[PDB]
């Protein structure tokens, strides 16, 4: 049509745009022009969704005129010498690929259903027809189309046989093939599979038994033996991780026989070994540890022998070793304190760990192959083996093998520090990084008392003496572990803290640290061992191995409450809110009020950090002040009148209310239901969203849980109504239209009909509305009734009677008075006899106030006597 | 295609080796596979079906299919197998122990759908249901009727066999096959399964397809199959499906819009008023993001899905010049979405 006039004149732009696709620089201009092609396609889906799909239908019958080519580059027979002037596969497979990156974000948008499997079997074909980098190319468009569609049906055998493809690449990859794959792709067939079961349990045997053979290929093939790009080595160790640690399903497969298959392929996959991957490899290793342990309960000493061998060849020499052999011994020592008593607690303990002196016999090698070192050996090598030696400590877990070893490790920490922080003592460091003094800070503070606890506690004075970088940080640790007693102790950490509330954002994650020692956890210590459980830290390196379990002031807090600000980087309270997050406080209740007012503030939006922590602290008067500082934070944001401020005014509001069984809390709703009625979108609609919320946690009745949600709330409520009646400022419209804001009040309370709803309600809001006895609500009341279009004035006498009730139950004296002569004014002759003639059950609502009315109830039938004709 | 098609006809037969390849079955074939010494000469065919299809391999070809003779004629003792499941679900029509027998029924059902799997594998054995007993195989309508008769795991295997046949089918077969469903989609219940029902909702894509399935409209509203299928979606109730799982249904059923959007075709319809109410189930979605304000795959799945919603919502806008008439039903949702649609907005990056 017209819309297809303006496509050929694009068309004509086509025939010079392949000139352009295939140039020098055009595969730049090509992107650009991807870009432009994708925005055409947007702008094809602004025009219509069905011009979208007419593109689409366009882009797929290009996409199979490259399947087609692609079919006969598969062939590998005929091929056209133009593909339409002259047509180059390698110039089209180019032009190709940008067509498929502007396609892969189009197939992401087009998000076709029963179309697009093919198209993924197409895009595998085209990557089994593509070569090195044009394959990868294609193989990372196909990985994204592959996490936008999981697995394909349609791709069935061909997608594991692509799978089986890139196994068979991966035994026989370039080095420079490698740099032209993705690590990407890769990565994403390694995301394809479980961390556990999940999809990988989904993903089929047959695609299980594909991954066996891939398993086959690479190190049990040697494949991985042989040099790879690390990137590759690490994502075929994280592909192990991904599915031969995860060993999701595998009943339908060998299982316990394909274990012993893959305890062959580990040794296979052990490789060079020593002689990082490997350590996920060991992480596999200790994964497969894992799966022997409890198994084992109604192999180890073959890893020993392995780690036999690589002590053999540190034995031979200091030299033989190799440093990445010395760190693989050192790896898994934690593994091996997990295995054995470690798993059989988590018993029998008849596996047994690794001798500790064996491996202190070879640390006590190592100390001398790095006295035996040149200055140009060791150095970061040396870093390695001070990282050894820290997974030594590691090893050593709860106890060190001696506390002469202790000392023998303590001196071997100081090596590069001098004095502060062993019989070689200074001389042994007069013969010898921040991160290995941190390092060495790490290995101290892991050391508690016993041998050498002064110099543990010089190790802290070390630690106060220097305070860089991860150095402070492991500082700040240090001087919190260096006693157990002093941890169980609760004195002010001072040091770098003192120098700086902040300390600097390294140190103030150490303080948050310390902080999760602090508040809700003991301030006594008991274990004090911040080692936990734990597994593999991502690619992360491993570093560190690591009332409760036995109520604490914010004053108690002092400083460290007082470090945490706004003006603080903060973003988020993390680790220092620990378990707090997870009283008669009084001065102490008011610093907690003050540090919840600068998170009520909240310095981000984002983080109100405070969610959840709020929930704990509510769990956990001042709170009402605090919540009027809130209150008067939410006046800051009406003053700040920014959506963003608002909305995290009204999020923290939501909280609080889902957080807090207590009134003030309900209160603070009523106060968010006055947001509700204010416009300018958030409110009402965030509010009920809120209020959704708060009803969750209230496990609310609906209307029998909001007749005690309202009540006096609901007066509140009303009060609010009659400040808008107040000033209702469009005549009857303007008065309609606070009535549609109590509509809108009404559809909230939801209860059969809003209007029905409203007219319970109203029979009570009619007592409170002659309570305020505003001329501007009596004027909203009549508007009311004829918004009710119901008995009006008549309904007001019978409303009048539970009003009179009302009167009762709240007594202004002398103003009630005149107010009743303002009720009078609206009454004219009003109930007269007619009041006394009633009373009763209303005069029972004044007794059922009883001591609340006081003398007032008292005075009620003083009052009633005097409406017959009790003091 | 050649050695390669004739693996990939080797591995379907593989999975059907393999004890079991349909879930919740402890054994597929062998003596879960085993006039009854007909349907044991049949069996034994198979096994020379599926030793043929070992030894050999447009739009509705889609991805190219291996054919195999031995794959169709494993597919014709297949149909007896599936015949004797039929049997079990006649006896059940008939009927106004039995159990057992549907057990029975359901493990064959179950070798259907490795069958269906090894039909989706090979061309041939799908292009014998494509012939059909003259259409639909006889065998297959037999399914279908069992289908409208565990059972609803079976009945949604069957209507995902069904999707993958459609996606096999010519869209004309399709369109032959299509009406089946507005049949299916009376049987589809809110009490029947979400999984079930994300099935359907997979065959309702398959459907939108088939040309007699695209004739049949949102328009005429509960009369109209399509929107009253979009009104229980519009429920959403989901109460089979948790989690990502209930999202996933959510997920496929927006893939179904699009791939209606994408249609240049696609109160007075019930969809209409149910898209309005499936915004406002999309809006409560996305005040959950919202609340969550993608780390996890899930989570990054629902921040696709919540912008492919958003598209929708824009699509809905488009779809409708009263969009503030549907968005005055969703009023209180649609200011949520709108702070929703700032969140996505914040999200996009």
């Amino acid at each position: 049509e017209a819309k297809g006039s303006c496509i050929e004149f694009s068309n004509w732009i086509i025939t010079r745009l392949l000139r352009i696709a295939a140039t020098p620089s055009c595969h730049l201009l090509h992107k650009k022009i991807c870009e432009v092609i994708c925005s055409l396609l947007f702008l094809f889906k602004s025009k219509s969704p069905a011009i979208f799909g007419v593109l689409t239908k366009e882009l797929l019958q290009l996409f199979e005129d490259l399947v087609y080519l692609h079919r006969r580059n598969v062939m590998g027979h005929a091929v056209e010498w133009p593909v339409v002037q002259l047509m180059s596969m390698q110039n089209l497979e180019f032009i190709e690929v940008t067509l498929l990156m502007v396609l892969t974000r189009i197939i992401a948008i087009v998000f076709f259903r029963r179309q697009e499997l093919l198209l993924w079997q197409i895009g595998c074909v085209l990557l089994e027809y593509g070569s090195p980098k044009i394959k990868s190319l294609a193989i990372s468009f196909l990985t994204e189309l592959f996490q936008l569609g999981g697995l394909p049906a349609q791709p069935a055998s061909t997608f594991f046989s692509s799978f089986l493809e890139l196994l068979k690449h991966l035994v026989e990859m370039d080095t420079d093939q490698l740099k032209l794959y993705e690590e990407p792709l890769s990565k994403l067939i390694k995301t394809l599979f479980p961390f556990e079961a999940e999809a990988y349990r989904n993903i089929e045997p047959v695609y299980l038994n594909m991954l066996l053979e891939k398993l086959c290929v690479m190190f049990e093939d040697g494949v991985l033996m042989r040099l790879k790009s690390d990137l590759l080595k690490a994502a075929l160790c994280h592909l192990l991780q991904y599915f031969l640690k995860f060993v999701p399903a595998g009943y339908e497969s060998a299982l316990q026989v394909r274990k012993v298959y893959v305890r062959n392929i580990c040794k296979a996959l052990l490789d060079v070994l020593g002689i990082y991957l490997l350590g996920p490899l060991y992480a596999a290793l200790k994964m497969e540890s894992m799966e022997i342990i409890e198994e084992i309960q109604c192999l180890w000493s073959a890893l020993k022998q392995k780690a036999e061998s690589l002590q053999i060849s540190l034995e031979y020499s200091g030299l033989k070793n190799p440093v990445i052999e010395m760190l693989e011994g050192i790896a898994v020592v934690l593994q091996l304190t997990a295995l054995c008593t470690v798993h059989c607690s988590h018993p029998s303990v008849v596996i047994t760990w690794m001798s500790l002196d064996f491996y202190t016999k070879v640390l006590k090698s190592c100390r001398s192959l790095l006295e035996s070192v040149q200055k140009l050996d060791l150095e970061a090598t040396i870093d390695k083996v001070v990282k050894i030696y820290d997974a030594l400590i590691y090893m050593q877990v709860n106890s060190s093998f001696e506390d002469h070893i202790l000392e023998d490790l303590c001196g071997m920490l100081s090596l590069p520090w001098i004095y502060s922080h062993t019989t070689f003592a200074a001389n042994l460091l007069t013969l010898s990084s921040p991160q290995a003094q941190s390092r060495c800070v790490f290995l101290l503070t892991l050391f508690p008392r016993r041998i050498f606890l002064e110099w543990r506690t010089a190790v802290y004075n070390w630690a106060l003496q220097s305070s860089h970088e991860v150095i402070r940080a492991s500082c700040v640790s240090g001087f919190f572990i260096l006693l157990q007693q002093q941890n169980s102790c609760n004195r002010v950490p001072k040091i770098l803290i003192d120098k700086v509330k902040d300390d600097s954002d390294i140190v103030k994650k150490e303080f948050a640290s310390i902080l999760g020692q602090l508040v809700c956890t003991l301030h006594g210590m008991f274990y004090l061992t911040s080692s936990l459980t734990e597994p593999f830290s991502e690619h992360g390196h491993v570093d560190l191995f690591c009332q409760h379990e036995c109520q604490l002031k914010a004053s108690v807090c002092k400083p460290f409450l007082f470090l945490l600000k706004k003006k603080i980087p903060s973003p988020v309270k993390l680790a220092f809110i620990d378990n707090l997050h997870h009283r008669e406080d009084e001065t102490d209740v008011k610093a907690v009020l003050g540090t919840l007012l600068n998170l009520m503030e909240d310095p981000d939006k984002d983080v109100r950090a405070f969610s959840g922590n709020i929930k704990h602290i509510l769990e956990s008067f001042i709170k009402e002040l605090f919540v009027l500082r809130m209150k008067e934070a939410y006046t800051h944001a009406q003053i700040s009148r920014n959506n963003e401020l608002k909305d995290t005014l009204i999020l923290t509001t939501g909280d609080i209310g889902r957080a807090a069984k207590g009134d003030l809390v309900p209160f603070a709703l009523l106060h968010l239901l006055h947001c509700l009625l204010s416009k300018s979108a958030s409110v009402s609609g965030a509010a009920y969203t809120e209020i959704r919320a708060l009803v969750a946690a209230k496990s609310v009745k609906l209307q029998s849980f909001f007749s005690q949600y309202k009540k006096p709330i609901c007066q509140f409520l009303v009060e609010s109504l009659h400040s808008s009646q107040m000033t209702a400022l469009d005549v009857a419209h303007q008065r309609e239209m606070a009535l549609n804001t109590l509509s809108e009040i009404a559809n909230v309370f939801d209860f059969p009909d809003l209007n029905r709803f409203l007219t319970r309600t109203l029979q009570v809001l009619l007592p409170d509305l002659a309570a305020k006895a505003s001329p501007a609500a009596s004027a909203l009341i009549r508007t009311l009734g004829k918004q009710l279009n119901v008995n009006r004035r008549e309904i007001l006498i019978n409303n009048f009677k539970y009003i009179f009730s009302h009167l009762v139950c709240s007594c202004s004296k002398d103003e009630l008075e005149r107010a009743l002569h303002y009720l009078k004014n609206e009454t004219e002759i009003e109930l007269g006899s007619l009041l006394r003639q009633d009373f009763q059950g209303l005069h029972n609502e004044l007794l059922l106030r009883i001591g609340e009315h006081y003398q007032q109830v008292f005075n009620g039938l003083s009052i009633l006597a005097s409406f017959a004709s009790i003091i | 295609w050649r050695q390669r098609s004739n693996t990939q006809g080797s591995i379907l037969i593989n999975l059907l080796l393999k004890q079991p390849l349909i879930p919740g079955s402890s054994l597929s074939l062998c003596h879960l596979l085993s006039s009854l010494s007909a349907l044991r000469e049949a069996q034994n065919l198979a096994f020379t079906g599926l030793n043929l299809v070992a030894r050999n391999e447009g739009g509705r070809r889609a991805f190219p299919l291996c054919q195999l003779p031995g794959a169709v004629h494993f597919l014709p003792l297949v149909q007896f197998f599936i015949g004797l499941h039929c049997q079990a679900l006649q006896d059940l029509a008939a009927a106004k122990p039995e159990d057992s027998v549907c057990i029975l029924e359901g493990f064959s059902v179950t070798a259907l759908s490795i069958l269906q799997h090894l039909v989706c594998h090979s061309g041939a054995v799908v292009s014998l249901l494509l012939s059909g007993v003259g259409g639909q195989h006889p065998l297959l309508k037999m399914l279908l009727h069992l289908l409208a008769f565990l059972q609803a795991s079976v009945l949604t295997q069957c209507l995902k066999v069904l999707v993958k046949l459609a996606e096999n089918t010519s869209c004309d077969f399709l369109p032959r096959f299509q009406c089946v469903f507005q049949v299916l989609p009376k049987c589809l219940s809110p009490e029947t399964p979400l999984p079930s029902v994300l099935l359907a909702v997979e065959l309702l894509s398959l459907l939108a397809d088939h040309d007699q399935l695209a004739p049949q409209l949102c328009s005429h509203s509960e009369g109209c199959l399509l929107l009253l299928l979009y009104m229980y979606i519009t429920s959403r109730p989901d109460r089979v499906a948790l989690e990502t799982q209930w999202l996933q249904l959510e997920q496929e059923v927006v893939w179904l819009l699009a791939k209606l959007g994408v249609q240049s075709p696609l109160s007075n319809c019930q969809c209409n008023v149910e898209v309005v109410r499936a915004l406002t189930v999309m809006l409560h979605r996305q005040w959950l993001t919202v609340r969550r304000a993608p780390r996890t795959d899930q989570q990054r799945r629902t921040v696709r899905c919540l912008r492919d919603t958003v598209l929708l919502l824009h699509g809905l806008s488009q779809k409708d010049k009263l969009f503030m008439m549907h968005c005055v039903e969703v009023l209180h949702q649609f200011d949520q979405v709108m702070p929703g649609v700032s969140m996505l907005i914040r999200g996009l990056p």
